RNA sequence: CCAUGUGGACCCGCCCCUUGGGGUGUGUCCAAAGGGCUUUGCCCGCUUCCGGAUGGGCCCGCGUCCCAUCAGCUAGUUGGUGGGGUAAUGGCCCACCAAGGCGACGACGGGUAGCCGGUCUGAGAGGAUGGCCGGCCACAGGGGCACUGAGACACGGGCCCCACUCCUACGGGAGGCAGCAGUUAGGAAUCUUCCGCAAUGGGCGCAAGCCUGACGGAGCGACGCCGCUUGGAGGAAGAAGCCCUUCGGGGUGUAAACUCCUGAACCCGGGACGAAACCCCCGACGAGGGGACUGACGGUACCGGGGUAAUAGCGCCGGCCAACUCCGUGCCAGCAGCCGCGGUAAUACGGAGGGCGCGAGCGUUACCCGGAUUCACUGGGCGUAAAGGGCGUGUAGGCGGCCUGGGGCGUCCCAUGUGAAAGACCACGGCUCAACCGUGGGGGAGCGUGGGAUACGCUCAGGCUAGACGGUGGGAGAGGGUGGUGGAAUUCCCGGAGUAGCGGUGAAAUGCGCAGAUACCGGGAGGAACGCCGAUGGCGAAGGCAGCCACCUGGUCCACCCGUGACGCUGAGGCGCGAAAGCGUGGGGAGCAAACCGGAUUAGAUACCCGGGUAGUCCACGCCCUAAACGAUGCGCGCUAGGUCUCUGGGUCUCCUGGGGGCCGAAGCUAAC
RNA sequence: CCGCGGUGAAUACGUUCCCGGGCCUUGUACACACCGCCCGUCACGCCAUGGGAGCGGGCUCUACCCGAAGUCGCCGGGAGCCUACGGGCAGGCGCCGAGGGUAGGGCCCGUGACUGGGGCGAAGUCGUAACAAGGUAGCUGUACCGGAAGGUGCGGCUGGAUCACCUC
């Protein structure tokens, strides 16, 4: 375009879309778990996936995924959620965070951890180091 | 109607360069005839000479080359390899001494028009003063 | 209240200035308080007035987000005069007069947002942001208002209304933490209801001193940054264990064990900078000198002695991205930032060993910049990938040939003022280092004033003709509109002649024929299109346009250089034109033909095929405006090999020069075509 | 079955068609490659959205009346207080004024009977529109009929193949 166009009319900065409809920015989430169905997955993969409706603090009520090899959530548990689409299961965008309320990190894991809220173990259980 | 009569010269060395031509023939006007004692006295250009045509003047702007080349594609290198005008109209660029561009690191020069006569980067900065940026030749 | 007046205030006359600056004349008006002591002395205070100082009001240029699916707003609103009000200008307020003011160089409306010094990012240009510190604004339950004062329209002042909690013998009253500290609600989330007034600072006071969650500090939070530790040397071709190991061995690994050396914590004793004056004495109440009290932090930092080896984790190891085997599991359980990994050999799931990374931290999530030349000013695009507006006319605007001279607005240069501090860069210095802090130094875009230049752009004047337009004379054309005539063919009617079938199909059937069709001859009515020429052609802005004839009319090309003299190109918005179809009123309706009626094919056909048939196709005026409205390629202009065919004008005419249409191709271009 | 040998024919114009194959060329929306692709349909689920009788809440303009505080303006009178009588105070009335009420129009926040189609998601359904002359060349604006796919009409386009139609 002419720069006497540039000038009239000029360049329409480029506006992002939120892919955490989130309110308020805020990095985490507080609802109330409604339903724990088992969604399946896509086109390519498969088997059965936890995922639970939360009704979300700020009014909204979204599906979150559940990870981790078993989990403890029920149609009344309050849980955190964190943020991250899972790629196989249109329509969650959410993730729930364990060891975080009535969300319980699963057991027995040992590498994860952080990720997946879980107390590490106390290997023979004695001083930071013995065993 | 040309729009820009000096870009037109410009070019018209431009491509008449791509093709290896001898000379070629431009409107005369103060200005570009003094754009073109520059490309001359730094030896882009062998030289240009007020010459008339069918009764209306023109330069004639003799072209400068280099060697012909061994291998395949023996046409011989270009003087003015690049030939590119900065302040269009509508555009005016205009910059200061201590925005004069460096051009090519030294290779090129580029014609600044002071309110000092038409100077090429060296000069321009060697007198002091900034000025319309009329064109970028390397 | 009176007196007093250096003076000052006002009116009015005048002077010097120049919008209420300064000086002056007679008139008028206006001051005031005392207190205290080492009391004939001085401290404090007080009155008026001119100056300094500081602070501040007001006004103006310039700069300040998003949405035109916000386009028109405005009546005190625009100006004017008189007046009110204020410290002062002013619609700031009122009365009258005039009717204007603002807007696409975005008014009005909606949404969003305290603005900046600075911070983050970035090569830069730019983007994102403005919490801490500093300057400015605004608010203090919501809203209104004024009183007092230099200053307020007054966070911990006041008045009324609203809501709210609270006391109420219900008649009526009381409050506001967006001050420090705490409480509760909200929330992913944000601390001590601390100590000190010793210091710096503010308030009042001659002073002593009072006040001061301002501030100086301590506490809590790995919230961030910077420094510190978990030890240092030695220590076997190499423990144990765990892992792997086509089973000889490899690995963790000098890692540990063990030895020696040092010795954070912790204990003892010592413990300060930040503090010097205000006061008192000498001096003179100066200057100066002498004296004395004065800590929160702290018994803390720091120094001296003794002194024990005395926290590590976390993410990853398929590719980007550095790190690999085995065991389990079997498209399951599960991984996932993208690509993906898992359905019985998984370097991609889980555990083990090992390894890389980083280390009191490491991962994660969210958001900002980067990568993103993915809004491109620096730095992009539109023939076919997303992207040329269907065409034109033309408004605002953007852009503008050649020569000379005035201005010198832009533009460039020199000086100077501004550009506070903090931050940033640099040098030096202090806390054992750093972080952090102190001192000095440098630069800065922009803006103001002064001076200078004048190439290029702007403006002005003068002049030219290379653009453009006109003139003279010539050419081609399905360019358009109006009127009128022409032949072929088709269907329908009339007459003649003539039969038994015609038509149709891949085959058929419906259909038409003995009220004699088809096929042939003659004549008549009607509508629509218009053969051959005709083309690989022409003309038009596009849509689009072809029998011929005349008339009215557009554009265009060439030759001549004759006339004007830059008069130009583009073109947001506006306006007009715009195939077919469709719509409205009226006419016409030969052929054709959506819908629809039958026939046939089909597994079924509301379809391809067949026989009819309405709107429609046609004309008039009005409406619609779309399109593969395609060259899928905006307009104009200048420049860069040719060849070949072709239309049209000039030409010393099968050769060169102009306009238009195709082909092939130089350089160049393109992701390729 | 593997092999031996005895006797010993017929026919072949011709490549068009049928099965398989080689080369060259064109089109391709295909490439575990037509025993291909893709579109649309009905069915089960999930996410969001448009409309939307009716109601609730807050905000704004307009017309008319009601109007607190307070400042400004008028009075302030043989009936209020002070007065050296010049005048001051209280009080009174008024313009303005927060806000309020009445009727009407637009804005957003929210709830929502009734309705539309959307996108996606395992395995299925029926049709075969498009893709190669895809078995009626394709697409396209429009009109009509069809649940829909799509069918046909009228004009345009080539982004159509095939030595009818002749750039590779
Ligand atoms: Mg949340
Ligand atoms: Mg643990
Ligand atoms: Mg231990
Ligand atoms: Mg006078
Ligand atoms: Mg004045
Ligand atoms: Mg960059
Ligand atoms: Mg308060
Ligand atoms: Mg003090
Ligand atoms: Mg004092
Ligand atoms: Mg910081
Ligand atoms: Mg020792
Ligand atoms: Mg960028
Ligand atoms: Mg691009
Ligand atoms: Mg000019
Ligand atoms: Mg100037
Ligand atoms: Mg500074
Ligand atoms: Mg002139
Ligand atoms: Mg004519
Ligand atoms: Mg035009
Ligand atoms: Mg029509
Ligand atoms: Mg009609
Ligand atoms: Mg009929
Ligand atoms: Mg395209
Ligand atoms: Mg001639
Ligand atoms: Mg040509
Ligand atoms: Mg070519
Ligand atoms: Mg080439
Ligand atoms: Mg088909
Ligand atoms: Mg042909």
């Amino acid at each position: 375009p002419t720069i006497n166009q540039l000038v009239r009319k000029g360049r329409e900065k480029v506006r992002k879309k939120s892919k955490v409809p989130a309110l308020k920015g805020a990095p985490f989430r507080r609802g109330v778990c409604t339903v724990v169905r088992t969604v399946t997955p896509k086109k390519p993969n498969s088997a059965l996936r936890k995922v639970a409706k939360v009704r979300l603090t700020s009014g909204y009520e979204v599906t979150a995924y559940i990870p981790g090899e078993g989990h403890n959530l029920q149609e009344h548990s309050v849980v955190l959620i964190r943020g991250g689409r899972v790629k196989d299961l249109p329509g969650v965008r959410y993730h729930i965070v364990r060891g975080v309320y009535d969300a319980a990190g699963v057991k027995d894991r040992k590498k994860s951890r952080s990720k997946y809220g879980t107390k590490k173990p106390k290997e023979a259980a004695k001083t930071a180091a013995k065993k | 109607m040309l729009t820009d009569p000096i870009a037109d010269m410009l070019t018209r060395i431009r491509n008449a360069t791509r093709v290896y031509k001898e000379s070629t023939e431009v409107p005369a006007s103060r200005f570009k005839e003094e754009i073109l004692k520059i490309l001359a006295r730094e030896g882009f250009i062998k030289g240009y000479e007020r010459v008339e045509v069918d009764g209306k003047p023109y330069l004639r702007i003799h072209l400068k080359y280099g060697p012909r080349r061994q291998g395949p594609d023996p046409r011989p290198e270009q003087v003015i390899k690049h030939i590119r005008r900065i302040s269009r109209p509508g555009r005016r660029v205009y910059v200061g001494v201590k925005e004069i561009p460096r051009v090519r690191r030294g290779l090129g020069i580029a014609i600044l028009s002071t309110p000092k006569g038409v100077l090429t980067d060296r000069e321009a900065r060697k007198l002091g003063v900034g000025g319309e940026l009329i064109c970028e030749v390397w």
